[PDB]
């Protein structure tokens, strides 16, 4: 697989340089490729990199944004964005150009890095337990949930039970407040007979502040 | 011959 | 570079029924050595594209074959024989026959399925949120289709506007439904002043408005 750096805020002007580290398969036997996906989800090729001996290949129009090395003893592959401004907002994923029966194309790619090009400070976000109760019960079964509130930028990382819960769970789109900050909530849905034995813990991760929060999330009593 | 290809759009 | 036109931009296909999307290229595909660069990827919400076909109609080996691509040297279409649940997303074409590599602008794929009325919950605000000065009231519509539906928020019976925020989850990849969540956030003191907090839903799968409301304090 491949395996991307996380989120960045960046100041406008500034650069910043994303990695994406390439296990199982020999790195100097492929093409390692770029690719901006805008927010109105537009997909533009950056270019890409020969691990072997450096040669790189771009499109014209990051010819003066973009610049790809590779670490061959640590088979991570670097891009570097130039000179930020908002255009430059958006997810950049890593592929690579594998074969099959003869033939190429992209076969893995990275899950993403967002950046986003604000002058803003980064913020962490405050963490609360939506409880479950009699007012969030049906059927048999009850939900419970986090509120992740005024953090900046996105994204934040919500997990349950360190990942180990994932069936039902409803992480849903941050809103923007009039603040400038965002806010999400995360929700599951579990038995209602279980809420005496079960723990349910919303693990938080907001990464561009170095923020990690875990909320046990209980029955009001 | 071990070394990368791909696709002629890339270059 | 090469402009990649797809067509439609968006469309609803009920499980089990066909479903076609085309692209055109601006000039013909078919390299000098034989070969048409035309490839296909499908992206799920919340994952990196995917390749489904190359080579025009070549199957990645892990792609189910109710997919399946045509085309001649610049039209091109690509089939599902029966969407599934899995197939939602937005669907692209790539050339990459002449540098640099370019995309079309994408097909939005939503996956009808039967209506479904959302499960309603309400969360008071905690005390931890409540020391530190505002009230949060969160109002859950959980696993209904289609996506549109009605909130409102009534406080001692009055209905409140300009201090909630909605919003709705992508579309599920297993059942197809969606959710949504609405958040009242008042002042500590405002929250302190009214006792009876609700959501009133509304959706087509119900047949009146559907209420979740606690008194404070209790």
């Amino acid at each position: 697989q491949l395996q991307q750096s996380g989120p960045e805020l960046v100041k406008p002007g500034a650069s910043v340089k994303i990695s994406c580290k390439a296990s199982g398969y020999s790195f100097t036997g492929y093409y390692m490729h770029w690719v901006k996906q805008s927010h109105v989800k537009s997909l533009e090729w950056i270019g890409r990199i020969d691990p072997y001996d450096g040669a790189t290949s771009y499109n014209q129009n990051f010819k003066d944004k973009a610049s790809l090395t590779v670490d061959k003893s640590s088979t991570t592959g670097f891009m570097e964005l130039h000179s930020l401004t908002s255009e430059d907002s958006a997810v950049y994923y890593c592929a690579r150009e594998g074969h099959w029966d003869g033939d190429w194309y992209f076969d893995v790619w990275g899950a993403g890095t967002t950046v986003t090009v604000s002058s803003a400070s980064t913020k962490g976000p405050s963490v609360f337990p939506l409880a479950p109760s009699s007012k969030s019960t049906s059927g048999g079964t009850a939900a419970l949930g986090c509120l992740v509130k005024d953090y900046f930028p996105e994204p934040v990382t919500v997990s349950w039970n360190s990942g180990a819960l994932t069936s039902g769970v409803h992480t849903f789109p941050a809103v923007l407040q009039s603040s400038g900050l965002y806010s999400l909530s995360s929700v599951v849905t579990v038995p209602s007979s279980s809420l005496g034995t079960q723990t349910y813990i919303c693990n938080v991760n907001h990464k561009p502040s170095n923020t990690k929060v875990d909320k046990k999330v209980e029955p009001k009593s | 011959g071990d070394r990368a290809d791909g696709q002629p759009a890339g270059d | 570079d090469i402009v990649m036109t797809q067509t439609p931009l968006s469309l609803s296909v009920t499980i089990g029924q066909p479903a076609s999307i085309s692209c055109k290229s601006s000039q013909s595909l078919l390299h000098s050595n034989g070969k048409t660069y035309l490839n296909w990827l499908q992206q799920r919400p919340g994952q990196a594209p995917k390749i489904l076909m190359y080579l025009v109609s070549k199957l990645d080996p892990g792609i189910p074959d109710r997919f399946s691509g045509s085309g001649s040297e610049t039209d091109f279409t690509l089939k599902i024989s029966r969407v599934e649940a899995e197939d939602l997303g937005v669907y692209y074409c790539l050339q990459g026959t002449y540098y640099p590599f370019t995309f079309g602008s994408g097909t939005k794929l939503e996956i009808k399925r039967t209506v479904a009325a959302p499960s309603v919950f309400i969360f008071p605000p905690s005390d931890e949120q409540l020391k530190s000065g505002t009230a949060s009231v969160v109002c859950l519509l959980n696993n209904f289709y289609p996506r549109e539906a009605k909130v409102q928020w009534k406080v001692d019976n009055a209905l409140q506007s300009g201090n909630s925020q909605e919003s709705v989850t992508e579309q599920d990849s297993k059942d197809s439904t969606y959710s949504l969540s609405s958040t009242l956030t008042l002042s500590k003191a405002d929250y302190e002043k009214h006792k009876v907090y609700a959501c009133e839903v509304t959706h087509q799968g119900l047949s009146s408005p559907v209420t979740k409301s606690f008194n404070r304090g209790e």
